[PDB]
Order: structure tokens, then sequence, then C-alpha cells
């Protein structure tokens, strides 16, 4: 079914195949990152300030 | 950034496969980012390490 080595293996594999279609590899490896909601964006967005004001203190 | 001729990666005899000792199968995932190479070690470095 789903545990007991069928799948995780399974999934694995399934990736982890030759992709010949350059737009097919393209989706393949764009579907690796979850998606993001408003709360990430803006923990990010805070992490950006603090990266480009530490980079205006460094210049 | 380089890329490699068609004529001699891709063919009935894969000459950069011969030449490399590799096969096309495991040259494609290569020269089109699909997995990594090791282009060179450190024998000492790792010997003493």
């Amino acid at each position: 079914e789903d545990e007991s080595e069928a799948l995780r293996q399974a999934r694995k594999d399934a990736e982890l195949t030759a992709s010949a279609d350059s737009v097919r590899a393209y989706l393949k490896q764009i579907g690796k990152v979850a998606l993001l909601n408003a709360e990430e964006e803006v923990e990010l967005a805070k992490r950006i300030e603090a990266g480009l004001y530490a980079t205006q203190l460094m210049t | 950034a380089p890329v490699t001729h068609i004529w001699y990666f891709k063919g009935v005899p894969s000459r950069l496969g011969y030449l490399l000792d590799l096969a096309p199968k495991d040259l494609e995932k290569i020269i089109y980012f699909a997995a990594y190479v090791i282009t060179s070690v450190d024998e000492e470095m790792r010997h003493n390490e």
C-alpha cells in the first residue's frame, strides 16, 4: 500500500527518472518546493529587509 | 557558458563517451543538468584527513 517499503522508494525511483522532455524535467524539478502563505511571505520579507539593511551597513 | 557539440556527444558511437569512458545515458544526465559529476578530488588531503 503506502508503508512497508512499497511506496517510499517507489516515489524516490519515480522521481529519479530520465525525463527526456525538457519541459517535463523542469516541471519535475519545480514540484519540489512547497507553496507559501501570507505569514511565510511576510516573514521572508522581514528576512530580506534585514539582509538588505545589513548590506547597506556593510557598504 | 560552454556547450557540447552534438556531433560528438550524440551519434552511433558517442565519441565524447568513448574518450571519457562513459555512456551516452551517463552523459545526457550531465550536459543537460540532471546529475552531477566529480571534476577532481584531493588524494593526499583525503589520505591524511
